[PDB]
């Protein structure tokens, strides 16, 4: 049951936009809402509006009086001397709650005229006509106007609606909540050479009487929220999908072949999401818009998605196909379960984010294989356990503070830190995988189909929300639908992993009792760490003995420590028979390293990742080597690679080398075995016999049979030896000699890989392989031996580093004339120059990176250069570079770059709270408090980034360095 | 508590079966007055009264075991009861030799071995009771006499 | 840009009972079955009621089910539509397992006493195995009940013909070929309860062939057998402790003695020794209170203790024990522990089974028997080929054997006519052909709508 927090119900909204002026960056328009009051004596009506100048408001064609105030413009007063962050977080939460449409509130308060009170008490319709104007919007809707001359279509100027969550208040007045569903009528009067893309279906396109402008009329009969309404106006090249004909793809001019190749996969994504769920795609059209200077890499609205143009690749670009493919896939998953089925509160957001991430993981499983699915699930689980042990924990479904261990309030999406938002979505889809583990996948897809079917029977009624609230899901409704389809309720699993905000830590060690033939496990939990919680459920453990692989369920109550499980025979060591594996197959194992008295070959605690856990198991090194070689699970091979770094014995070198030589191993395991072999080789110097590690293996796999030092000409058509070939010198460059300097046998090998590179014969580009070669050249740089702080000049340059510097100069200059796909070699060469500057080789001068961080350069060139400037101002304690970065945060045209500068200055801070630095003035505290209070008031993501930066630099209390 | 439901099969003469079938598929409570069942204290004898016309009934034991299976989706079926008895309307007499389906006819005689045999136990118990209530017992395995 | 997961080297290649069934509730899963209740195993007689409306002697009106079915069947549909629509679980109460609602079918058995048999409340699935025709095939003949699956490898002993669809009951207990027949035109289904008679019509009745057992029935007084007995008694004791309202959870011993009356009280004491203690004086006197340090197991742990299929295997064992005991080695071979062990061992390929024998539940050539078998001239030389050729012509031997001109074979054939290598492929091939022929004969007998004369 859904009861509105608003005293009115909104039925229909007309959004008309005229006069989109690109020179002056200005729109004019009106908005006409059709509300039905649910309570009599409605009097004031409270709507949401930011940055719009409200000209006049007429209610039922009668002139009404409005008052506007935004408390989130300046959160705390300018003349308050408070400088602690808990004060700002409480004031910011109160300010966002005072404009919240999820309460009854709002920023624009319109007073109903007196003569309509007899029209409002007996509950009859009210039609509110606001007309407004955006004069020059800061972060409302982004105007990308290039400075080439010509007409606005000839120079490539466009507008798009940017922002996250409820940010539609930034460009027209609305009820900007996900729970106020209404039908829509959208008119946009644009230039005749431009096209206006929006939500709904385009009913017509009429000309103006001078035929210089045309009006696009859109209609949206599926009741969506105001937060799902978008807009993209530009000189877009239109491409109808040749497979599905209601899907149109819009790109920027001159990028039509890239659009043709890139969006050619999307019909398979549509077919997948419509056959695992049994509902068809709910909207009547689908539109993909590719734009410049995007807010996020992929945004999903109702019947529309806005991607950045940096996803567009051609047919000869690999290492970008899978990333763009999965961006399209998660946009479509959010089309199904973020835009059609919406949220009922700010709680129950974990339901929608979990269903979107879970069905996108099912797509990844079918498309890229179960092994890529397991690797992705393991990397997301490692991400969450790192974040939750780092700071507190992520609390899905809080109850309204519920989480007081962090520095922000979790009551609203616009007060969350961006890393918390990312980990929120990540934990939501892993908890949905856990619900699939308890209640099987076919019942899970039946739950999702029942939600979609209730929403689509709701979506066709005309009753103003008598039935339109069946399109809003809640937690209680989701659990009730689960209990309807399965008969089991998941309330212990919901109580543990949703309502409780923690992950578990397992420390395991075994001992084999030879007398009674049992395996005594010893599993203890660390439940006193700040991020942890105590697990009391069952726990699966998989033991591989000589007779095969056996699963055991252990009951781990609070007082439990020793778990005795039984062991089988050892009669497959009496005769040589094959040892049967986890799957149905069996292999020949070399049992010379195994103990004579124990049959068990390896043990895995929680193999299926059925809890949110971090396992620290103490096996013997031969058990880790057997688990690396003969396991049929990629997460166990990865964890054995990760645990073999502590055992540098030559049997582990043989194990990793046999993994590296082995095709029919998953390629991301071999790419990890490269770096593990490099670390082991560095640890057993003065024992290593022959050549450096992986060199003979590289010449055996990727070089000519007649010439060992000449590499084969590039043929990248295998896509697994391409990835292994481009990752093996990067790990090989981490080799170190007795003096700790990279050997001149590996550096010469990398330089010969660079010289003899011929790419005139493959059908694929070479930009990522050459960029990884520059990364391998950067990995070999050891710190220089400066004497008496000698000025490092080209005369006293290292003879090793002169070759590296010549190569990166040649590569960067050749990129200036023949550019790569996304300037990957510019990014790699800037990263390598920063590596050479971090050691004492090149003078520590930020002027090159400051010239590459200009607006004219590409976003990746920019963020690499700004990462170098952030690293410089951390190491050299530069005041003027920090003022340069803070000025670039305040006034840069691209807001993604501002968010990225705040993000990089949070990750690599110039000082922490423990450090005494020269950069701890009262001036810097006043600048960052002014940046939290004012200055970042237009983005909701810069303000949370400024809160994160103030927390990283000065902590939760009053800054100690305050004169 | 819960008591397992007891389902049995009712076999009627064909004209009376057609009238009962029409009245069942109609669905009114008029059928309730029309069809009654009186089971006699023998336990294996009855009257079924169709439209107030008495028919003579015998409750017989079926040679196979049937099981009623209900479903909601026609893919998974849940067993509801075991059927072993039929009230045909028109000891050794109360045992039915044939099965309900057409392929199962003369099942007890042909598709089933008569392993049901070995009544005899009850007779042995009665003999033991008579011996206990006696004083002297004389026994001999005999020959033809 | 592709798969790139070497999946063929890492990975080279379901039944949900009702909540009364998985919780082992005592009407549906009895704790104790006496001798007269073991003779009437799965054939429950029509009991006379002592109290109720049917307990009073006289005529009793039946009540046709149709608007009640409509309401209750549409209640499942209402619940389905209120939740959205999609299969949906429903059997959560004992009152869901009535015959008064839902689409009932009947299922008749071809064997008198099967090796395994479902209790009331347990689920089974209908799988339609369809072998495609060589090359092009139209598609599975569609069937009203069950889901279709394309079986290259025959589940049963025989192999499916090309273009042959065979329906089968599939659950955890067995797998058995079923054959849909229409009901007789005279038979209705009367559901009697304490309150009155109710009538349904039936239209679909399946005939179930010889079962292929997937669960091994234990032997009497064996490790598994007595482990089941101990675990069943422990589960009953835990569920009596959960049902107790006093805090301390306390039970009475003669409740357990009413449930398990064949048990010696030393075994019941042994189960109560850990997890309970006897209070003789003061409060809780003559009660077995729960120990304060003992954590009573949760519902899912008690469900993980005993499975319903283990209870069905135990009931099959004790029913067969009674039948063998009443009938005073051939019969012992037909006992379900022997036949289930034989069939499951034959399915792993341990051993072969004589398909004609005495374990045959038909008693004729139809049906299989599941019992284990191990998987393992002087003057004739003077016929001087030419006269032997003329003799083979004289006897009427076909011209191919005369034509071969193989003196050796010719002499052996003339000896065989005057009378008229390995134990591996030979015996295994013969066994397989015999099993296929028996399966085909059973399927033909099940599928006949021909009337059979009394």
């Amino acid at each position: 049951g859904f009861e509105s927090p608003r005293p009115y119900k909104l039925t229909h909204q007309v959004v008309c936009i005229n006069n989109i002026n690109f020179q002056r960056k200005s729109v004019v328009g009106f908005v006409e809402l059709t509300i039905f009051p649910t309570v009599a004596n409605l009097n004031r009506i409270k709507l949401n509006s930011k940055q719009c100048r409200i000209y006049r408001v007429r209610i039922n064609d009668l002139e009404a009086a409005f008052i506007y105030n935004d408390p989130t413009l300046e959160v705390c007063h300018s003349e308050s001397k408070q400088r602690n962050l808990n004060y700002f977080s409480n004031a910011y939460a109160a300010a966002v709650s005072a404009v919240d449409p999820d309460a009854g509130n709002g920023e624009l308060c319109i007073k109903v005229p007196s003569e309509l009170w007899k029209h409002v008490d007996e509950l009859k319709v009210l039609k509110i006509h606001i007309n407004f104007s955006l004069d020059q919007p800061k972060g409302g809707l982004h105007f990308v106007v290039p400075s080439v001359e010509g007409s606005m279509a000839e120079r490539g100027a466009h507008v798009f609606s940017c922002g996250y969550q409820n940010s539609t208040r930034f460009w027209f007045p609305c009820v900007d909540s996900y729970s106020e569903l209404c039908t829509w009528k959208l008119e946009f009067t644009v230039d005749a050479a431009m096209v206006a893309v929006s939500n709904g279906d385009l009913v017509e396109t009429v000309y103006t009487h001078d035929m210089r402008k045309k009006t696009f009329h859109y209609m949206l009969t599926i009741p969506t929220a105001a937060s799902n309404i978008s807009l993209a106006i530009g000189p877009f090249e239109i491409l109808v999908d040749p497979y599905m004909h209601e899907v149109t793809h819009f790109c920027l001019p001159q990028l039509l072949p890239l659009l043709k190749h890139t969006t050619s996969y999307l019909h398979e994504v549509f077919e997948f999401y419509e056959e695992i769920l049994t509902c068809r795609y709910p909207y009547s059209c689908f539109k993909t818009v590719f734009i410049d200077e995007a807010y996020v890499e992929v945004a999903a609205y109702a019947s529309m998605s806005i991607f950045s143009t940096n996803l567009l690749h051609s047919a000869m670009i690999i290492d970008e196909t899978p990333l763009t493919r999965r961006c399209l896939a998660q946009s479509l998953a959010q089309q199904f379960f973020g835009c059609f089925i919406s949220r009922m509160s700010w709680s129950d957001e974990w339901v929608l984010k979990g269903i979107s991430g879970y069905i996108y993981g099912l797509w990844m499983k079918k498309t890229f294989g179960v092994n890529e699915y397991r690797h992705w699930i393991k990397e997301e689980l490692d991400k969450i356990v790192a974040y939750e042990l780092k700071t507190g924990g992520v609390l899905l479904h809080p109850i309204f503070n519920p989480a007081s261990h962090l520095h922000f309030s979790i009551k609203h999406p616009h007060t969350l830190s961006w890393e918390y938002y990312s980990m929120f979505q990540c934990k939501a889809h892993l908890v949905m995988r856990l619900i699939e583990n308890r209640i099987s996948m076919e019942f899970m897809l039946q739950v999702f189909n029942k939600l979609l079917s209730l929403a689509s029977t709701a979506s066709s009624q005309k009753f103003q929300s008598h039935m339109w609230s069946q399109m809003l899901v809640s937690t209680s409704g989701f659990l009730k639908s689960i209990s309807n389809v399965s008969g089991k309720d998941i309330q212990p699993l919901i109580k543990q992993w949703v309502d409780q905000s923690g992950v578990v830590k397992f420390y395991g060690s075994f001992a084999f009792n030879r007398k009674r033939n049992v395996l005594e496990l010893e599993i203890k939990q660390d439940y006193t760490s700040p991020g942890t919680q105590k697990y009391v459920g069952p726990l699966k453990v998989t033991v591989q003995e000589l007779d095969g692989s056996f699963n055991h369920t252990l009951q781990i109550e609070e007082n439990s420590l020793k778990h005795d499980i039984p062991c089988h025979s050892k009669s497959r060591r009496n005769k040589k028979k094959k040892i049967p594996l986890m799957n149905g197959e069996e292999v020949d194992m070399d049992l010379s390293a195994m103990d004579a008295d124990s049959p068990l070959l390896w043990i895995r605690i929680d193999p299926d990742m059925s809890v949110l856990r971090k396992v620290e198991f103490e096996q013997a090194d031969f058990m880790w080597q057997y688990q690396l070689r003969y396991e049929r699970d990629v997460v166990a091979q990865q964890e054995s690679i990760l645990a073999l770094e502590k055992f540098p014995t030559p049997a582990s070198r043989l194990a990793l080398t046999d993994i590296l030589e082995q095709e029919q191993c998953f390629y991301r395991v071999r790419m990890s075995a490269c770096f593990c072999l490099a670390k082991i080789a560095n640890s057993m110097v003065s024992t290593w016999t022959g050549p450096p590690a992986m060199k003979s293996l590289f010449t055996r796999m990727f070089c000519c049979k007649s010439c060992p030092n000449i590499v084969k000409t590039n043929n990248f058509m295998s896509f697994q030896s391409y990835f292994l070939q481009k990752t093996m010198p990067v790990a090989m460059a981490l080799l170190r000699d007795v003096h700790n300097l990279c050997p001149k046998e590996v550096l010469t090998f990398i330089l010969d890989l660079i010289k003899y590179n011929d790419n005139r014969k493959n059908k694929f580009s070479d930009n990522y392989y050459r960029a990884e070669m520059i990364d391998a050249l950067a990995n070999s740089v050891t710190p220089a031996v400066s004497v008496n702080n000698e000025v490092r000049t080209l005369d006293n340059l290292n003879p090793d580093v002169r070759l590296i510097l010549e190569e990166i100069t040649r590569f960067l200059n050749m990129e200036k004339l023949l550019p790569s796909y996304r300037h990957t070699i510019t990014v790699s060469c800037l990263r390598a120059i920063r590596v050479l500057q971090k050691n004492g080789h090149v003078p520590s001068d930020p002027a090159l990176f400051k010239s590459y961080a200009e607006y004219g350069h590409f976003v990746d060139i920019r963020i690499a250069a700004l990462e170098a400037v952030v690293d410089y101002t951390k190491v050299d304690r530069s005041y003027e570079e920090l003022q340069w970065l803070l000025n670039m945060i305040q006034n840069d045209p691209v807001p993604y770059v501002r968010h990225k500068i705040l993000n990089m200055l949070t990750k690599n801070p110039p000082f922490t709270k423990n450090m005494e630095s020269p950069l701890c003035n009262e001036a810097l505290v006043d600048q960052l408090w002014k940046l939290m209070n004012s200055g970042t008031s237009h983005d909701w993501r810069l303000r949370c980034g400024a809160v994160d930066l103030y927390f990283t630099l000065f902590g939760l209390s009053r800054p100690s360095c305050l004169p | 508590p819960h008591e397992l439901e007891s389902q049995f099969i009712l076999r009627l003469p064909p004209e009376y079966a057609s009238t009962v079938r029409r009245a069942v598929q109609s669905g009114h409570v008029n059928l309730k007055d029309r069809l009654t069942i009186e089971l006699h204290p023998d336990g294996r004898h009855g009257i079924v009264r169709v439209d107030r016309v008495p028919l003579a009934s015998k409750l017989v034991d079926l040679p196979c075991v049937m099981e009623s299976l209900k479903t909601i989706d026609k893919k998974t079926f849940y067993k509801t009861a075991d059927i072993c008895q039929m009230l045909v309307s028109t000891e050794k007499k109360f045992i039915w030799n044939h099965g309900i389906t057409l392929p199962l006819k003369n099942v007890r005689k042909r598709r089933f071995r008569k392993t049901a045999k070995k009544d005899v136990e009850k007779e042995v118990k009665r003999l033991l009771s008579t011996d206990a209530e006696a004083v002297s017992t004389r026994w001999e395995i005999i020959a033809e006499d | 840009p592709w798969n790139l997961s070497n999946d063929e080297y890492y990975y080279p290649k379901i039944i949900q009972h009702s909540i009364p069934a998985v919780e082992l509730r005592q009407p549906f899963f009895p704790t104790h079955m006496g001798p007269i209740k073991l003779r009437q195993f799965h054939r429950p007689p029509l009991k006379k009621y002592s109290f109720g409306a049917l307990s009073q002697p006289g005529p009793h009106s039946v009540q046709p089910l149709l608007k009640h079915i409509k309401k209750k069947a549409k209640m499942r549909e209402q619940e389905r539509q209120a939740s959205g629509g999609g299969e949906m679980f429903f059997m959560r109460t004992p009152q869901d397992l009535t015959g008064k609602d839902g689409d009932l079918i009947l299922a008749e058995y071809s064997e008198e006493n099967g090796p395994l048999m479902m209790q009331v409340g347990m689920a089974t699935k209908i799988k339609n195995y369809y072998k495609r025709k060589p090359g092009k095939d139209p598609g599975a003949p569609d069937c009203k009940y069950g889901e279709t699956v394309y079986c290259h490898t025959s589940p049963f002993l025989g192999s499916l013909h090309p273009g042959q669809l065979l329906q089968a009951f599939e659950n955890n207990l067995f797998r058995a070929p079923i054959y849909l027949h229409k009901m007789p035109e005279t038979d209705f289904l009367i559901i009697r309860t304490r309150q009155g008679y109710y009538i349904r019509e039936l239209v679909d009745i399946f005939v179930v062939g010889q079962q292929c057992p997937l669960f091994e029935v234990p032997g009497p007084n064996s490790k598994r057998a007595n482990t089941h007995i101990r675990d069943f008694l422990q589960v009953f004791i835990y569920r009596l402790f959960w049902k107790s309202k006093d805090r301390p959870r306390r039970i009475r011993m003669e409740d357990i003695k009413k449930a398990f009356p064949s048990h010696s009280e030393s075994s019941i004491r042994k189960r109560l020794k850990l997890c309970a203690d006897f209070k003789r004086t003061g409060m809780d006197s003559n009660w077995w209170v729960l120990k304060s340090d003992f954590r009573l197991p949760t519902e899912e742990e008690i469900r993980a203790m005993v499975s319903p299929e283990q209870c069905c295997a135990y009931y099959s064992m004790i029913a067969a024990e009674q039948r063998l005991k009443d009938a005073g080695d051939d019969e012992v071979r037909t006992a379900p522990w022997n036949t289930t062990r034989a069939f499951i061992a034959a399915m792993k390929g341990k051993c072969l089974l004589e398909v004609t024998g005495v374990a045959d539940p038909t008693g004729c050539g139809e049906g299989f028997s599941y019992v284990k078998i191990p998987n393992k001239d002087a003057d004739l030389r003077r016929l001087s080929l030419k006269n032997a050729k003329q003799l083979l012509r004289k006897f009427g031997v076909p011209e191919e054997e005369i034509k071969k001109l193989s003196r050796w074979e010719v002499i052996d054939v003339v000896r065989t006519m005057s009378t008229e290598r390995f134990s591996v492929a030979e015996h295994q091939e013969r066994y397989k052909e015999e099993c296929q022929r028996i399966f085909d004969l059973q399927n033909k007998v099940l599928s006949s709508t021909e009337v059979l004369s009394t």
